[PDB]
DNA sequence: GGTTTTTGTCTGGCTTCACACTTGATTTGCATCACTGTG
DNA sequence: CACAGTGATACAGCCCTTAACAAAAACCCG
DNA sequence: CACAGTGATGCAAATCAAGTGTGAAGCCAGACAAAAACC
DNA sequence: CGGGTTTTTGTTAAGGGCTGTATCACTGTG
């Protein structure tokens, strides 16, 4: 049977393609950076995300696996709400 | 074996 | 039938998230009020 | 020399690949 | 029976902070074992 | 003290793609 997507692919049924690539994957992480497989991994995704040019995409994941900035504060967005000329149903 | 010295690695999410 | 893919399981051990109770202490949501503006 | 728009358009900035080389900072040991 | 505002007010609903011991879920180990679409 | 080794950062040019800003003739409260 042919192969079908990857991202179709369910959690388990997705490990038989990446067995032969992480045995490598990790030994390299010990042998050269110190063990970490993670974090190795989140460069590695970074490079290609920032090659692929999806640069929002990439500065998504350094906000999310970073300290979270989400939440504006309420001076600022009183700030917007004054400045650009909205009303308070808008 | 003798040590030739270099760079300590930092941490990979520490480069540039 | 062959071949490859796709799910299923196996037990001990690990981490990670939800909750079981209670009492307040907030934050947040939405209806109400008499009006406008284009004729 | 009022000052903050107003939106479509075009050009500049920043950044990714190729690959080989160059300038520069941190330990080791004679 | 126009309809989308217009913002302040006030009450009701939702979420949470405090205490520790549970349950419930996802995943790890490497290996074995059934369904399903093309020849 | 300074080569020697190792690691960090940048540089050269041809193309592609996203992002930011200047430019054009105008507006309104008079």
């Amino acid at each position: 049977r042919p192969r079908q997507h990857l991202l179709s692919l369910t959690r388990r049924a997705q490990k038989h393609r990446l067995r032969e690539l992480k045995i490598q994957v990790k030994e390299f992480a010990d042998k050269e950076e110190g063990g970490d497989v993670k974090a190795v991994c989140l460069t590695l995704f970074l490079l290609a995300l920032r090659a692929r040019n999806e640069h929002r995409q990439a500065d998504e994941l350094e906000a999310i696996m970073q300290g979270r900035g989400s939440g504006l504060q309420p001076a600022v967005c009183l700030a917007i709400r004054v400045n650009t000329f909205l009303s308070c149903s808008q | 074996h003798i040590n030739k010295g270099g760079r300590p690695r930092q941490h990979l999410l520490s480069l540039t």
